[PDB]
């Protein structure tokens, strides 16, 4: 929890504003994330070299 | 919250305070939020729960 927006207010944060999750099982050996963003929000990703 | 340690209750230096934090203070008293007691930075810290 910190301001992604950088207001120094660690209360205005991605984790404040959106929702995420993960799951994995070994007896299947398989994983999954599920994500949604609060109150009509979208999420986005930007990769370099990964 | 010092986010590098997530320490809820780490002092914010005078020079660096953003105006966005103040907007919370503005809203906080605008919603009549007053510290029920005086609270002070114990060697620069108050407990995370505090």
């Amino acid at each position: 929890n910190t301001d992604d927006n950088d207001n120094k207010n660690s209360n205005d944060d991605v984790d404040d504003h959106i929702n995420a999750s993960f799951s994995y099982d070994a007896k299947t050996g398989d994983g999954l994330f599920q994500i949604n963003a609060k109150s009509g929000f979208k999420v986005a990703i930007e990769d370099k070299g990964t | 919250t010092n986010p590098a340690t997530g320490n809820s209750g780490v002092v914010t230096g005078s020079n660096d305070i953003t105006y966005g934090q103040i907007n919370d203070i503005i809203g906080m008293f605008a919603a009549d939020k007053i510290p029920t007691t005086t609270i002070q930075a114990n060697n620069g810290q108050i407990n995370n729960a505090d």
